[PDB]
Order: structure tokens, then C-alpha cells, then sequence
């Protein structure tokens, strides 16, 4: 029986504008092992997104690991979209660096 | 970041006029047009586009494409004519076009094979024709001036041909399913299983199978344009194996990657 | 200076048995481009094959997609049969699961 | 606390027909070493993180084919350390007091393992093979003016060699709240290395009373606000 992904958005080390890093995008807990995973920058796609192999859990679930090349800056917006069976619509969550 | 690409091949070597050629027109990879000119074709053009409007873009651009092997001839014609006189069977081939950047700046290229080795290619940076082989100094020579003429070269690879890369892509805009994955299990050989996954569906020819066992890789292949299997309906497939003991199957799972992509499954 | 043939035969589907699908042949990597291709059932011909143009890759060898229709079942055999001038005899390559 | 695990199976090669094991080596749960003789397409020597262990891998298969050799003559076995365990058979066959527990039993305690030698590799050999099997963290802190009437503290490590962490807010020394982290709640940087993190709301004028701490190890790291 299904169950829905969380996901979580984050670098990979501590953000410095202008300073290339790495944005992750931390796909967990789903099933089945189906997932359509897209990372956007200013609500557009970016083209070369890196995806892990997909692991399995001992709770009986699925999970992923996502990433693509960044360099933040103070205006740019960065998001992870996320398809999968258990969910109606596409699931978007923006980076927040805090 | 698109492409466009040309190949070119004579069917035998007769003369510049007489030289019947096959041309082969890909975008992204993607076969969209052909003009065979070979007498014993009953159907010397061909066109792969979906959507409204389909057929009258055929009939537009298979015109058009008429002219493009005008050209092409053209251009190539000493280095046919001086091929022509060579005894017996070769194979004269050309692959050409242009790639757009995602910076909106153009890449030309133009090679010329012959008897399935590389011959010339055309040096962007230098706008002259490089001999490739193994060549005596009088043959390289020889080569640079009976290639075609780099002014023509030029304006084609800059000017035309991304122009027809921009037409092509309009037509092409008016873009199905996911891709899907299957395991199966032969007892074969004698003392083992052969576990095979299959990846159907694939809308580009990009694509990556890996076998887990526990979590890590055990085999692992990535598909491009020249190793993917073509479905024949315009779609591709995929196909990777491996031979384990009997009993382990459920320690083995197949993933798959293309595009956005990840699927997963257990044998 | 001459290429031998790489030939891999597979459905265009997910084979069921009693159901209608296409077996491909797929015949690559040769050179010269000269080359003859039939499709086997049972060890006979297939009279009806259709086959792709003829390109080539960015290594100038040449390859070719042939297909049939055929409705796979638990006892029929079929095989793809290539002749090329880089093979002293046929090759033949039969298909499976 | 640490477990070494062998996983063994007798095979063919394809072409000579003589037996070897293929093995596999499970350090703390996790598949660490693969050793398999009649690979084809695929790698004989797996490893996953060497060279140096791959070359001991190919003398602890024959080391482990030699003790095994009369029962092998689909034989499968499982055994390793940590106290040491070593099971057999055809799937029945346990070592407990130096004897193998199962007409049957004659035929296993005959053909069995020598007890001396299963001893001596469970005792000795197999916990030095695990002990010889087995920069810093760095934790940043952040604050956010939001939400209204609170300043939001942000505590994040980064650079944990292994999954296991403890993040604790601190209030002029005070701990205020703690989290320990697990698998399935760390999270992997996707360089090898793990990171944590941690928030916590405070009064405004709170914030240079609080500090956080990582447990991580034998690391203990502060970072003030």
C-alpha cells in the first residue's frame, strides 16, 4: 500500500552566495518505487540533475537522493518537484536556507 | 541545446552528376527526415512528425530538403569525382550539421568518411579541411583543394543550417507515458539464474540500468544514442543481465534512470 | 577495414504468450554496407519483414532495424539469420526470454 | 556492538569444474567485500567504500574452502563475529561447547568443520579481521528575525563520518532541547559524509544566551549564536 514522500531541500555545505555548492533534494519514505523527480531555479527547470540509486528501508519504503550543481545568490529562488502515485498533484518544496 | 545532423551517404561512385546519394536528417537524435535518391526506390522521401499539420509540414520540408542534396552534391562534388575514379567498391560518407548551445551560439561540424574510416574534417577554428589519416604531404594537399570550398563550408554550417534547426524545432514544439521496467528470471546456465532487466518506453535514448545487490551496485550500464535498442514505434528500450546462484533472486534489484525518472524493482 | 555485425533480437514489448507483438533485429556495427537479413520461424522464412533505412554511426559502421509481427507462444522458435561478407558463414542468433 | 558476518556459497567455475566459495562480507549490517570466482561481465573483487583488502579476500576464501572442504565435496554458510556464530548446510547445522548441532547427525558431525580450528577462527582470526576492517565536523549557526516575536536559532553539522549525532540547544550551559539523530533522519550530504540539523524559537534578546552542541564520536563541538 502506498505512501507518500517527504522531502527535504538543502545544501550540501554551509551557503555563501556567490560560492559554488551543491542543492540536495532528499526524497524519503515513498512506495512503490516510483518517483519523477525535477529540481527548478526561478520556477524553470534546470537540465542536469544528478539522482542517486534508489535505496530501500527496513520500514518497508523507498528513498533517493537528488542534487545539482548551485551558486546562491540573495534573489535566486531554488525548488524541488516531486511526482509520485500517492500524490494528486506534483509536490513542490522551495530551499530555505534559514 | 539542440542538434542537427546530417548524414550522407553515396550508394556508388559513379560521378558528380550520376552519384545517387541517401540523406538522412536527425534532430536530438531523432531520425525527422530522409531523401534516398536511389533509382530502385519506390518511395525516395520520408518524414517522422506527429501532430496537426503534420503532413503539410511533410510536404514543405521534404521540398525543402530537395535543395539542402542540391547543395550537399555540389559541394562535394571533386571529392566524388576524384573518389569515382578509384578501382572497385567504396563507401563514400559525410556527417555535418550544428548544435545550438544554450547560450544561443551555433557549433558547426562537417566530416567525410571513406571506407569506414575517418578522411577530412573540416577545422571550425581554421576554416580549412584537416586530412585525418595517415597522409603524405602531397595527398593533404591534394585534399585541401578539392574539398569544398571553405566559403561555402562556412555559410552553410553558420547560416543555413541553424536556420533549419530553428524551422525543424518549431515544427517539432507540438510534443506519451512513463517508462516502465521488467524482471525475469531462466534457469540457464546449468547452476544459475539469469536475471534480466528490461527498461520499454523510453522517450530519448538516455538511459541507465544498474543491478543492486544490497543496496550496491554489481552491474551497471548507461545507454546513449548508439547503444539503446530502438523499439521501432519511436520509443527505446534497454537491457541488462547477470547470473546469480539459485535462491538468491530476492537479493537482487534492477533501477532505472531516464530523465526525471527512477524506478525500481525487485527480482 | 572490415566490420563484423553485432545482432540483437528482442520483442518491442513485454512478451505474452498468445499475444500480438513485433520481434526486432537489430544489426549493427558492420562495414562494408552491403549485408542480407532474414527473420526465422521454426526455421522458415518470414516472408513479410520490414526493414529501417540503413545509417550509420559516429564510428562511419553501419546498422539497420528489421521487424516482423508474430504472436508469441510457448513452442514457437524464431531466429534472425545475418550474412555479411566480414562472416565466412551465416550467423544466426535465435531469440529468447 | 560490531558485527562481522561471512556469507559463503559453494559454486563452479565455468570453466575448470572445481569449487570455490563465493563470499560475502557484511561489516556492521552493510554489504563491505564480494568475492565471486565465475563473474563474467561483472567484477570478481566488489568492494564498496582497498586493493589491500581485496588481496586478504582472495586468502580468507581459501582459508574458509579448506575448512569446509569435505562438506563441500549448494552448500551455503553463514558466520562471523559479535561472541561468534557458524551455520551450514543445503537450504541445519550450528556450531554451539565446541560441537556442531543438527542417521543424519552422523553424517554431519563426521563431515563437520574440526571444532579446533572453527574455534580458533571465531575466537582469534575473525575479531582481528573486523578490528582490522574497522577533517572534523563543523557545526554553523544561524538566526532568522522571523517568526514575529521570536528569533528562529538554526544548528546545522556537517562533515559526520557516520549516521549517528546528537545536536543540543543550550541556554547560558543550560541543555533546553536535544535531538538524536537516526538513519532515516540524518541526512546524507552526497559526498560520503552525513549532516544534521536543529531550530529552535526564542525570545528576542534570547539569542546570545543559546549555543549548540554536537555530540559526533568523540567530537564535542560548540558553536555560539
Amino acid at each position: 500500500i502506498q505512501k507518500t514522500p517527504q522531502i527535504q531541500v538543502y545544501s550540501r555545505h554551509p551557503p555563501e552566495n556567490g560560492k559554488p555548492n551543491i542543492l540536495n533534494c532528499y526524497v524519503t519514505q515513498f512506495h512503490p518505487p516510483h518517483i519523477e523527480i525535477q529540481m527548478l531555479k526561478n520556477g524553470k527547470k534546470i537540465p542536469k540533475v544528478e539522482m542517486s540509486d534508489m535505496s530501500f528501508s527496513k520500514d518497508w519504503s523507498f528513498y533517493i537522493l537528488a542534487h545539482t550543481e548551485f551558486t546562491p545568490t540573495e534573489t535566486d529562488t531554488y525548488a524541488c518537484r516531486v511526482k509520485h502515485a500517492s500524490m494528486a498533484e506534483p509536490k513542490t518544496v522551495y530551499w530555505d536556507r534559514d | 541545446t539542440h542538434t542537427l545532423r546530417y548524414n550522407v551517404r553515396a550508394h556508388s561512385l559513379e560521378g558528380s552528376e550520376k552519384t545517387q546519394l541517401l540523406v538522412l536528417i536527425y534532430v536530438d537524435e531523432e531520425l525527422f527526415l530522409k531523401y534516398n535518391g536511389d533509382s530502385r526506390e519506390t518511395e525516395p522521401l520520408g518524414c517522422w512528425i506527429k501532430g496537426h499539420g503534420g503532413n503539410e509540414t511533410c510536404a514543405r520540408e521534404t521540398n525543402n530538403l530537395l535543395k539542402v542534396e542540391e547543395k550537399l552534391r555540389g559541394m562535394m562534388a571533386e571529392v566524388i569525382n576524384q573518389k569515382s575514379q578509384e578501382e572497385g567498391l567504396h563507401t563514400l560518407q559525410a556527417t555535418l550539421g550544428c548544435e545550438l548551445l544554450s547560450n544561443g551560439s551555433t557549433r558547426g561540424f562537417w566530416h567525410l568518411g571513406y571506407d569506414g574510416q575517418n578522411f577530412l574534417t573540416f577545422d571550425q577554428k581554421t576554416l580549412t579541411w584537416t586530412v585525418d589519416g595517415p597522409s603524405t604531404q602531397q595527398n593533404k594537399m591534394f585534399w585541401k583543394t578539392h574539398a569544398p570550398r571553405a566559403d561555402l563550408v562556412k555559410t552553410f554550417l553558420d547560416d543555413i543550417c541553424p536556420a533549419h534547426l530553428q524551422r525543424y524545432l518549431a515544427s517539432l514544439r507540438n510534443g506519451t507515458g512513463p517508462p516502465m521496467v521488467t524482471v525475469t528470471c531462466r534457469n540457464y546456465p546449468v547452476g544459475r539464474v539469469t536475471l534480466t532487466c528490461r527498461a520499454f518506453n523510453l522517450y530519448t535514448r538516455e538511459a541507465t540500468l544498474v543491478w543492486l545487490q544490497d543496496g550496491k551496485p554489481v552491474q551497471q550500464k548507461t545507454f546513449r544514442s548508439e547503444t539503446i535498442l530502438p523499439s521501432g514505434d519511436g520509443t527505446y528500450q534497454a537491457r541488462v543481465s547477470i547470473r546469480v546462484l539459485p535462491g538468491q533472486e530476492p537479493q537482487f534489484s534492477c533501477n532505472l534512470r531516464h530523465g526525471n525518472h527512477s524506478i525500481m524493482q525487485t527480482a
